């Protein structure tokens, strides 16, 4: 149709991406252990007409050539991995991150996800599991007669039972750090799985090796900056609005074009 | 007609018959992807190497010559009339003051406000013609009555 | 016939600065994007000659150029250790999969899983710099050099530094998309510079440069590009109802 | 109709439950024994465009 | 002639457009509606002897196919047991009158006076479940087994269990209206394939799956179907008014 | 492009499926050269930015490579005879195919997602009806001076 | 052959109105007549 | 010596005057017309001249 | 400006830039004489109002 | 399908791209009956002696 149509569709379209992207982010305030996503964007072909090499002459050059260019293809939405605030729940089988780190969880099929919450349950068994049942690793059984539920901030969970004054050490509560955090790929849940984009994952106990350390008692909160996110939201409406004008400038042109 | 064509070996040809520049005909390297230049020059980039490789690989030669000293010669080409031959000689020199305009080609100077007078008028005079063969043979009819009887 | 084919050229030139236009439009919130102006220019002109000796008629509205603006770009703050901008001019470096080299002002950079710096898209930054396996924080100074913190150790230890690359003409180097540039005969030869050093840009860790397009100034010449198509669409028209008429006759 | 006005809705959904959640707690002070609730969320699927 | 029929082809070709354009607007709001998109394609050339080796004049601009894009969409919460969305790909089998199966990627279940589970027009899914009489609450899991609570018994006693089927090409079902889908010789043989395992996607409960499409790309699609058609409109009466000139000599 | 009747065509549309084998074809069936087949349960397919198409499995934190989608240059793009259909076939005024991988010995990059478009100037196309129609009443003009003249002609 | 056909399709028809079935809220009405249910089941 | 000054930053604009070329379109079309009259009337004459 | 050939141009037109070599050109690489060779690494250019 | 009724299927541009056709061959026609025509009236003065 024309060359112009296509280029203001493609800027639509990135425009509406950056949209999802904050409405997504905008959305999960108040889940834990979320991360900010922000899109990075792209320019597509640049048609060349007249190559910025070229010599005009046998001596000129003709320099900056003549290319118009398309496009704004979005390449990405990185995913900020930087520390959330912390939150008080009272609750004394969350645990919230004191730095890198992730949760290692068995999924229901026997691959490997991994998390940043805290919001741990105990199931029939005394299994740890996260809200929905899928089971931590490595497995922590709790004890029929237990009364308190301590996770050191070395990963260590000992409980205590009635009577005998002796917190055994019931297991270990181990973190997994990933070389490159941002590579992991999101299934829901508030769960990634690993990718050949993340690395190997290291197995480590907390606070060595680059993990972070435990606050039992604590939940980690999303990491989203509302004024920013708002202040995004103006800028990518009228973003929008001036997409959509190009849109009319050159529907307009063609029109008069068709009149003719 | 500067509708300059690239065959697959590489040869310049303004619609075949190739043409003619600086030597014999024109040939570029087969990637050609040619840009011709003000004065004539013409460059070749491959099109996977750096395109700080643009060196020149011709030049188009381009020659002055117009009206009284050029005729058309049964083909859609001009050569000169052989008055302009004990003059600037059997072949051109490149007059390296000639400007090439990229990117823009030209069409045909057929005028058609010109044109379409030329039919008038040239259908007005063909029936006056024709008026003038009418009445001279109605004269020499009517007039062959002289010799009989 | 004549004025016809001028008008065409006319209304080419409008489209082709709405192209450019409606591109500078849609790359808005793209980091480090530079915006693109068109410059235009007359056709040759034919001379009628007088028995002044002569006058001209000329054709033709012929776009030559579209020149990149290389100024500053505002600052966008995104809160990543990785992400990096450029005080002044200079462009960073970056290792194509095919081997050469192309240059980006952007700095939305990540680390892959063998901790090389690459540019989101995944071609690697150039000269190599790797983080360490457990990095608690990445630094990038003003003057590039990017360093990491270890656990157990109270110091820095220095990974890498991040060189800028100064171009003579840096309107020459021609777009290749992904905000990636390539060396031209136009645009000379790189300079591996430190920032700061020999007119190369300082560096800003954590924010990102964005596009200097005054959508403003878009705005006002897109409604010239509107109604000069307007015009030219005028002027088609009424050599195509000279000819009708003329036809008639 | 658009990806943006679905995720808003259920965003909106969201705190509203979470308003629920609040209101009920805060609705049964001075109620003998009565324990506190609080709402645990969970993102939805991700449309994968490009795999990572 | 010949430039009349070229031209009856593209003016069909964007009407065509638009029928699908409009199709794809009007089911917005219809759960698990995958949107379509026309590809077209040219017609043969025709070759004219010269005396390059021949010129082609070509014709036409007939459709090829209307490809539907099974991708993922949006989620709208119902808060109704019954409603089940699909994670990923996959798609409910369904039993028809006749007795084949359709094949549905849609969630607006019910149960009818028996306790079947059926899809809003009674056509019986597959395999069956049945509700029992007095389910107090009715549960779907994430791999497809259904439950339902009964009163004073402490425990979901398990119902049923809802496979997916999985087609080698999603796009070769042919659509026989009623959100439903037909197997046909070009999206090969039904799996039958539990959720969560072997390429298949997963159950959400409660939630309904939105219509993939994007207006945005509608409303400019509009745009372009309209001025195409009125400058094929254009060519139409151009080659008319050529034959008016002709047949008045 | 691997035609039914045998031969190689060649065409720059992106429009593929896959058949009800897992082969890549050109919405119209069209095999395309060389045979790239799609295991039967990927979740995602992912063609690179030179053409090597790989799949995800359902368990495996890697894109098992499937195939590559190599690409096809010409010495004369503009020799090329066009079949209809959107494709071209290779002849003399063309020279032979030059095959390489994407990317590399002048053959483009492959984008995915993405769709090329009609370059065709809707401009252009217009003025040159425009040009037509009168040249078109011009020549009329010209047949029917001449038609009568001879008339006139044939009067006496 | 034909990887996938061609349909054009029409329209739309709103095939059905499902009630949602669920506990409502209850409300206070200090009245001894008033009555409310608990889960399912109707007064006849 | 008469030249002008340089501004930095800023380019001259062509000083066309729109309003001015759509009115001269304007009498170029009907004096065109005038003109294609001014033939036709001549052509008619002569074709009476030449019936006879 | 100095054309290819030698003679000598005039423009009433600023869109400048610089080529490989520094030298102020005409968007087409016509050099402006007299050639003003502008340095490598020049953090800013300025160009008064009276050309210096 | 209950409550939906279905139009005719008569499509307007095929109609109208035919109706112009159809007037244009009518117009060739007419051309061809009045050449031949004159030609038979211009062609009968033969026969006079």
């Amino acid at each position: 149709m024309i060359s112009s149509l296509w280029i203001a569709k493609t800027g639509l379209d990135a425009q509406q991406t950056n949209m999802d992207v904050i409405a997504n982010n905008l959305a999960n305030v108040s889940t834990n252990g979320f991360k900010r996503q922000r899109a990075v964007f792209e320019d597509l072909l640049y048609q060349t007409i007249r190559q910025p090499g070229a010599q005009s002459s046998e001596q000129t050059t003709l320099p900056s050539g003549l290319q118009i260019g398309t496009g704004v293809r979005p390449v990405a939405t990185e995913r900020l991995h930087s520390q959330g605030n912390l939150s008080q729940t009272n609750n004394s089988k969350d645990v919230a991150i004191k730095g890198q780190g992730f949760f290692q969880v068995m999924l229901p099929d026997g691959t490997s996800a991994y998390t940043r919450d805290g919001s741990f349950q105990v199931d029939q068994n005394g299994q740890l599991v996260t809200a929905g049942g899928f089971q931590v690793q490595p497995a922590i059984t709790i004890p029929a007669n237990a009364l308190s539920i301590t996770i050191g901030r070395d990963g260590v969970v000992s409980v205590t039972q009635q009577g005998q004054a002796a917190p055994v050490q019931v297991g270990q509560l181990n973190l997994t750090t990933f070389m490159n955090d941002t590579g992991l790929e999101s299934i829901g849940e508030n769960l990634y799985i690993e990718t050949q984009s993340s690395g190997a994952p290291n197995e480590s106990t907390p606070g060595l090796n680059g993990a972070g350390l435990l606050y039992q008692g604590y939940v980690e909160t999303s990491n989203v900056n509302v004024a920013e996110e708002l202040v995004n939201m103006i800028q990518v409406q009228r973003a929008y609005e001036i997409n959509s004008k190009a849109v009319s400038t050159t529907d307009q042109m063609l029109q008069k074009l068709t009149q003719l | 007609n500067g509708n300059i064509q690239v065959g697959p070996t590489g040869q310049l040809t303004i619609q075949g018959h190739p043409v003619i520049g600086e030597g014999g005909p024109i040939t570029v390297p087969e990637g050609s992807e040619i840009t011709i230049a003000a004065d004539g020059t013409i460059s070749a980039l491959n099109p996977g190497d750096p395109p700080n490789t643009v060196a020149p690989v011709g030049r188009l030669k381009l020659v002055k010559a117009e009206g009284n000293e050029v005729q058309r010669s049964d083909d859609g080409l001009f050569r000169l009339t052989a008055e302009a031959q004990a003059e600037r000689g059997a072949v051109l020199a490149a007059d390296p003051s000639i400007r090439i305009m990229s990117g823009v080609l030209e069409g045909s100077n057929v005028k058609p406000v010109e044109a379409m007078t030329d039919m008038i008028a040239n259908a007005r005079r063909f029936e006056m013609q024709m008026k003038v063969i009418t009445s001279v043979d109605e004269n020499e009819g009517r007039a062959n009555q002289l010799l009989s009887m």
